[PDB]
């Protein structure tokens, strides 16, 4: 009468087992089963170091690829007041702001591989072909690791990195209303996706949700504003949401807000103190002696980088918004270089809170389309 | 005085073979190894690249990798991702049903060892070899999304380099012993409902 | 009726079985998990033989 | 932060590995003159989306 | 050391919380009777309150008890940096079992679920209280800087 | 009824067209487009000048 | 000419989502069951001459 | 790379899925196993008959040959039943069931 | 036999295959009814390749993160190998993969690779034109 | 309707290719795999036990409409040869024929039959 | 159900397996069959094998209490990954020799 939809899972965020009963075709009662992914990264995170453990957290953060740094820089930096230029924090912008389309792709297509748009698979990862050459140049490898030390970022992003936007910068903008007519065409797209797994703000709220899938209920609960985060906010932008909540509002509001990262890109591109790199470049080198440049301004590194550095009793928590959803790292302010106590908080976790609770009564596509536009992953759930 | 030495070499390996019953196999094996499909598979930090494995980047279905999402009809699976304790009693199953050409192999530096989950942690198993026989490891968190296509040409020698006389080498027996218990049982603790 | 017709034999040879790539044949494959040799090759005949 | 330009990079990855026990990677060795992607003679590499010019 | 904002509106009602006094961070904190978690948990919201923060676990020294911890916070169209209010209860290895939060806002389905297996306390008002992090085929309870990590094969030298 | 029915029926058909033929003559510039995706093995991509390989 | 339907069944396997069999046996069914019949009582009179 | 390009792939494939070490699961056996995609595969084969090729091809003239090609597309359902019913667990079952 | 055209004899060759292998494992499947056993290597990794061929020469074994000298000192794989081959064998069939304080693998230690043939039936790999051609690597070495 | 032999030597054949194909994928196969083997795939959970999993009260009904539907074409059959052949009262006796089955449908489309 | 510790070379299976074919995959799971390595990783003659099914009982019956979960087959299982590590680096054991991959989960051989 039950069987469990597979932990070889045929879906795109890797494992998940689903045991739910089945009459026949329809399901009456689903649950799912987690922990198969144990980063025990709360057990490492005390015996270490910073820098030891600065490329640790793009790990379980692969598909974000971005969102954990931000938190994991906050605490060493922003908590001891290791003062940020406002250039390096328009850099940092740049990056965040990158890393929104780096979610916004990593969802969409797959999503588009969920509800049904069975071709655009490998169009989206033609589009995403050109973010990996700018991770790559930028700091890393390929998902750009170790782009954040302490005192500051590893290095300013090269020349060819920060003006050479225009390529995507402008491609992508005419790109998108593709997926816009495409999706109100051919309404067999739009009818299985529209009237399913409806959600309200009122338990938006209640049940702690958070991103896009809340802000789609007219919550506009977006937390790209209620943090002097850097000090960012100097640019402008546009709130994203929508007022239903379901699985087609989810799309409305993921298609609707990549919109304004290349805006809040060609704000930074020529509103960053340094401009593009290659400006400062050369820039450098007709007032070498002493100007703004070099000075708290126009300086990726305040003091000197080392795994030695003391701590106080400071404990502070950030609610950083990703466009998955909220994170967080609680720590307990310990008097030791190492703290006592980590601790996380990512949004997968705090989204499958309501993933029993959103399958009723359902079929198993019902389920399918639910999962797919809910817009989970694993490694954020287990930590 | 060495340790651990190598059993001897029991048969003395001298046979020949005909012509015309030999080629039939080798071209066989050539067309197992020219044919093989892909087993859907991937959890973690070693994993993500390998999409990209079917895109404008690099495209590794240009030689037929057609993935299949089920154990039974496949025969290449990719340990994609840093595999912990769990989700490996279910993934041992794979590999037991699947017909025997399997030649698995590794990927991921973080399932040949463990990684960046090596300091302490009762979670990450050290690597994927102390559960599942397989033939080649492949470095790298992320790892080199062309480094997997040079490991899988150099996985196309191996089935080439077998012979009419090696399609008796999957056979099995058994070692079946007749212990019993004498223990208290446990009820299902995953109960399925809300 | 040649609209009929066509729009008929796309579901009439089983197109599609599944909706997408990764989209499994509505359980996890069509009735072909266990069926992994000729059997497989044989239900792929057929499917392009109608 | 190393003192004299000891630890650096490169970037090959033929690791033909049919035993984890087979990583001892010594001083000189490591050189090996790699794949030299410009010096070979079946390889024309045009840049990609990034590294070519613009439209 | 002082009261909060919570009791300058509920002293009228004579029951007064455990007035704790500020945080490290540079907010305040503030604390509960254990046993007596469920009269907050309907008096908040009927302030006003329903979203939590910081579901962690705690402990007092390597070698000492258990604890829990609960900040929260609010929703509105207008505001500005809402109240930080943060809960620290503190438990015994014996009896470990604290109310929660689940039957009153739906927040922490899972929440508190971590905290079933992760350390040596669990709690009611909340079914299915079995682990998710650690194998069900495990018993104890680890992430206590005084449990005994297992010792065996496979975290100490191995040579 | 079916007077409203024997007006729709041809509505919804004709909408079902001009969603269909249009996706259809659109991507028809897809299936024959002129994009030249990645070749072959000997092809690689190009590496600039920060990247971590063999130390 | 069956090898042009052969490439038109090609595309269209990449512009429609194929749909779910709660909308597939209603358009099997109400949708091209009367126009089937239609067609038919049409082509009678049609080739009534 | 299967040649200049995939004219043999196809047959290779073939032969690949020629060996492939039949599995025969338990639940089910040789009683309804092997007999089902026999079924399946003579409902479209024997179709082959009446199909014509060119002037003067036809294999036989077979005045019920439309009507007879419609009978023979109306016996594969019978044979996806019984394989997908030649197993016992899900994925199978109602997996064939739908079809 | 045309491999055999070109390895009783010299006894010093390298393999100069497509980059592919889909066409010389034929080739290596003749060579185990005379005698030749297989030894595949990948070479690189090893320092001065002669304590790696005739010397007990210590493999410093994957470290696990701590303790300071631990070195399980390695046998070679040349008499042990004798040991366990029986009387009637001709060659030991060897392929140095990977022929394309270490010790560089450079054609001077591939010609002290080609004393162990003559003083191991070794062979060099190396990729190279469509065809499947093979060449004396002892002339290619200086 | 001349010479059907060409009929029953395309059976034979056709039938004895699929037990030739087994038969032949059989004389070269593996002796192998006494594993578990008693479990299907696409269930790493390595689950087992169930029944009573057949939802037939929707399929049921579009399974007996089909039933009767279908006998209106092999009396058409008859009828759709025989149009010229015969005068035109043929047609209107299939008019009527078909057009009792079309009200049928009508009952069968109202009164809620055809569903989810 | 059938949830045991099915890691390489240790397979104590907690339902009675011991035909060619279970027929159920656990025969309603009474008693507690177990199969050593049907990878061949190392190759058995009898009386090698007599040691370990002697101490199966001192492992069965000496030290159990705890009741049909995979605490005990953990606890089983620890031993007996050292048990044959044991039988081998006293050379009474040796490993595949066959044509497999030959892969050495322990290392290469020593010198003592």
């Amino acid at each position: 009468m039950i069987v469990n939809m597979g932990p070889q899972h045929p879906s795109m965020h890797g494992v998940l087992r689903l045991i739910v009963t089945l009459d026949g075709e329809d399901v009456i009662d689903c649950e799912p089963i987690l922990g198969y992914l144990h980063r025990g990264m709360e057990k490492i995170a005390e015996n270490r170091t910073i820098i030891q453990y600065l490329p640790y957290v793009t790990r379980w953060d692969y598909l974000a690829t971005m969102f954990t740094e931000a938190i994991t820089v906050n605490a060493p930096e922003f908590l001891e007041n290791i003062q940020i230029p406002q250039r390096a924090s328009y850099i940092r912008v740049i990056m965040l702001e990158l890393s929104r389309i780096a979610s916004h792709l990593l969802w969409l297509g797959p999503f588009m591989a969920d509800l049904g748009a069975q071709t655009p698979f490998f169009y989206i990862f033609r589009e995403r072909e050109l973010i990996y050459d700018l991770f790559e140049a930028a700091t890393g490898m390929r998902m750009m690791h170790n782009y954040f030390r302490i005192g500051g970022v590893a290095a300013d992003l090269p020349y060819g990195w920060i003006d050479k936007c225009l390529d995507f910068c402008d491609y992508f903008l005419r790109g998108v209303v593709e997926y816009q007519q495409l999706i109100t065409q051919n309404p067999i797209f739009l009818e299985r996706v529209e009237g399913v797994g409806f959600i309200s703000g009122e338990e938006a709220v209640n049940w702690g949700l958070s991103g896009p899938m809340l802000r789609a209920s007219g919550i506009q609960w977006d937390l790209r504003k209620v943090d002097p985060y850097e000090s960012y906010n100097q640019f402008d932008w546009k709130v994203q949401w929508q007022k239903e909540g379901d699985s087609l509002a989810r799309y409305l509001v993921r298609v609707g807000e990549m919109s304004e990262s290349i805006k809040i890109i060609q704000q930074a591109i020529e509103k960053i103190p340094g401009g593009p790199y290659e400006n400062l470049e050369v820039r450098r080198f007709k007032k070498e002696k002493n100007s703004e440049w070099n000075d708290f301004e126009y300086k990726f590194l305040g003091k000197k980088p080392s795994p030695n550095f003391e701590l106080s009793r400071q404990e502070l928590y950030v609610r950083v918004e990703a466009p998955k959803g909220e994170l967080g790292i609680y720590l307990v302010g310990d008097d030791s270089l190492f703290p006592w106590r980590w601790k996380i908080r990512p949004p997968g976790f705090i989204n499958l809170q309501i993933l029993p609770q959103l399958v009723k009564k359902m079929k198993l596509a019902d389920i399918m389309t639910i999962l797919g536009s809910i817009d989970i992953i694993m490694g954020e759930v287990d930590r | 005085t060495v340790m651990n030495l190598i059993e001897f070499p029991l048969l003395d390996q001298t046979s020949s073979n005909s012509v015309i019953s030999t080629t039939l196999n080798d071209l066989s094996n050539w067309s197992r190894l020219s044919s093989l499909w892909p087993l859907l598979y991937g959890t973690s930090c070693c994993f993500i690249e390998f999409a990209s494995l079917i895109g404008s980047r690099f495209d590794f279905d240009r030689y037929g990798l057609v993935p299949r999402s089920s154990p039974r009809q496949a025969d290449l699976i990719l340990t994609a991702g840093t595999v912990t304790m769990k989700m490996a009693p279910s993934l041992v199953r794979l590999y037991e049903q699947m017909p025997e050409p399997k030649y698995v192999i590794a990927m991921g530096a973080c399932t040949i060892t463990g990684g960046m989950f090596s300091t302490d942690s009762y979670s990450t198993v050290r690597g994927v070899d102390k559960l599942i026989p397989v033939d080649v490891y492949l470095p790298g968190c992320p790892p080199k999304p062309e480094a997997v296509i040079d490991a899988l040409t150099k996985l196309r020698k191996k089935i080439s380099r077998e012979i009419v006389e090696d399609r008796t080498l999957s056979q099995n027996k058994k070692r079946c012993f007749t212990t019993s218990h004498k223990l208290y049982v446990r009820r299902s603790t995953h109960t399925g409902t809300y | 009726g040649f609209l009929v017709f066509l729009i008929s034999s796309l579901a009439e040879c089983e197109r599609l079985p599944f909706d997408l790539p990764e989209a499994e044949e509505e359980l996890v494959a069509g009735y072909q998990t266990e069926y992994s040799g000729i059997k497989y090759g044989l239900f792929y005949l057929v499917s392009y033989l109608n | 932060y190393c003192p004299t330009s000891c630890l650096s990079m490169t970037e090959e990855y033929e690791l033909s590995t049919y035993d984890r026990h087979e990583l001892n990677y010594n001083q000189i060795a490591l050189s090996r003159l790699p794949i030299s992607i410009m010096g070979d003679y079946t390889i024309q590499t045009i840049r990609n989306s990034s590294e070519s010019k613009i439209n | 050391m002082q009261q909060g904002w919570l009791s300058n509106w509920l002293v009228k009602h004579e029951v007064v919380h455990r007035s704790l006094g500020f945080d490290h961070r540079g907010i305040e904190t503030l604390q509960i009777k254990a046993g007596d978690w469920d009269s907050i948990a309907v008096i908040l919201y009927v302030y006003g309150y329903n979203y939590l923060r910081s579901q962690c676990a705690y402990d007092v020294a390597p070698g000492g008890s258990l604890a829990s911890v609960y900040h929260l916070t609010r929703i509105q169209y207008g505001i500005d940096n809402p109240e930080e209010v943060c809960i620290k209860v503190f438990a015994q290895k014996d009896n470990p079992r604290i109310p929660s939060v689940f039957w009153i806002w739906r927040s922490a389905d899972f929440q508190e679920r971590e905290s079933y297996d992760m350390v040596g306390i669990s709690y009611d008002n909340h079914p299915r209280l079995k682990r998710i992090l650690m194998p069900e085929s495990w018993i104890g309870w680890p992430l206590r800087k005084d449990y005994i990590t297992p010792n065996f094969y496979e975290i100490q030298d191995a040579h | 009824p079916m007077v409203t029915g024997f007006m729709s029926y041809g509505q919804q058909t004709i909408r079902a067209t001009r969603y269909i033929g249009q996706s259809f003559i659109t991507t028809l510039s897809h299936t024959n487009r002129l994009p030249i995706t990645i070749h072959y093995p000997y092809e690689k991509s190009i590496t600039p000048e920060r990247f971590r390989g063999r130390i | 000419k069956a090898y042009l339907f052969l490439f038109i069944s090609i595309t269209i396997r990449w512009t429609l989502p194929r749909m779910r069999m709660d909308q597939l046996l209603n358009l099997g069914w109400k949708f091209l069951l009367p126009i089937s019949l239609g067609n038919l009582l049409l082509t009678t009179s049609f080739q009534l001459v | 790379y299967a040649g200049p390009l995939g004219l043999l792939q196809a047959i290779a494939d073939g032969t690949k899925l020629l060996f492939k070490e039949d599995i025969l699961p338990s639940r089910g056996d040789i009683s309804l196993f092997s007999i089902g995609p026999s079924i399946a595969v003579i409902s479209v084969l024997l179709s082959f008959l009446v199909i014509p090729l060119g002037y003067h091809f036809v294999l036989a003239d077979l005045s019920i040959g439309v009507f007879l090609w419609i009978a023979i597309s109306s016996i594969a359902p019978i044979g996806l039943l019984m394989a997908g019913y030649s197993s016992n667990n899900k994925y199978s079952f109602l997996g064939g069931l739908r079809a | 036999g045309r491999w055999l055209d070109d390895v009783e004899k010299h006894k010093a060759l390298a393999i100069y295959p497509p980059h592919e292998g889909g066409y010389e494992g034929r080739y290596l499947n003749r060579l185990r009814y005379q005698g030749y056993y297989f030894l595949d290597l990948s070479a690189r990794g090893l320092g001065d390749p002669e304590s790696t061929l005739t010397k007990i020469h210590p493999v410093c074994p994957p470290s696990l993160g701590r303790q300071p000298v631990a070195r399980w000192y390695f046998p070679p794989e040349v008499d042990y190998r004798l040991s366990l081959l029986h009387p009637d064998a001709k060659g030991l069939i060897v392929w140095v993969y990977e022929a394309k304080r270490l010790q560089v693998l450079s054609k001077a230690e591939l010609q002290f690779l080609a004393m162990l043939p003559d003083l191991v039936r070794v062979i060099a790999e190396c990729g190279n034109w469509r065809k499947f051609i093979w060449k004396p690597l002892k002339q290619i070495s200086g | 309707l001349h010479e059907y032999d060409i009929f029953w030597t395309f059976l034979i054949i056709a039938s004895l290719i699929p037990i030739l194909a087994f038969s032949i994928s059989g004389l070269l196969a593996p002796v192998s795999e006494g594993p578990e083997k008693l479990s299907s795939y696409e269930s790493g959970i390595e689950p087992m036990g169930g029944a009573w999993v057949q939802f037939r009260i929707r399929y049921y009904m579009f399974a007996l409409v089909f039933v009767v539907f279908d006998v209106e074409t092999v009396f058409l059959y008859p009828w759709a040869m025989s149009f010229d052949v015969l005068g035109v009262s043929v047609f209107i006796e299939a008019l009527i024929f078909v057009l009792i089955l079309v009200v049928g449908l009508v009952y069968a489309w109202r009164k809620g039959a055809l569903e989810w | 159900q059938w949830l045991s510790c099915t890691t390489r070379h240790v397979r104590i299976y907690a339902a009675y397996i011991d035909p060619e074919t279970n027929a159920f995959d656990q025969t309603q799971t009474d008693k507690l069959t177990l199969m050593l390595d049907p990878t061949e990783e190392f190759v058995w003659t009898d009386e090698t094998c007599q040691m370990v099914y002697n101490e199966f009982q001192d492992l069965v019956d000496h030290y159990e209490g705890a009741p049909l979960s995979e605490y005990t087959l953990r606890l089983i299982g620890s031993d007996l990954e050292h048990y044959i590590r044991k039988l081998l680096y006293d050379g009474e054991i040796k490993y595949n020799m066959r044509s497999r991959v030959l892969n050495f989960s322990m290392g290469k051989p020593r010198v003592k």
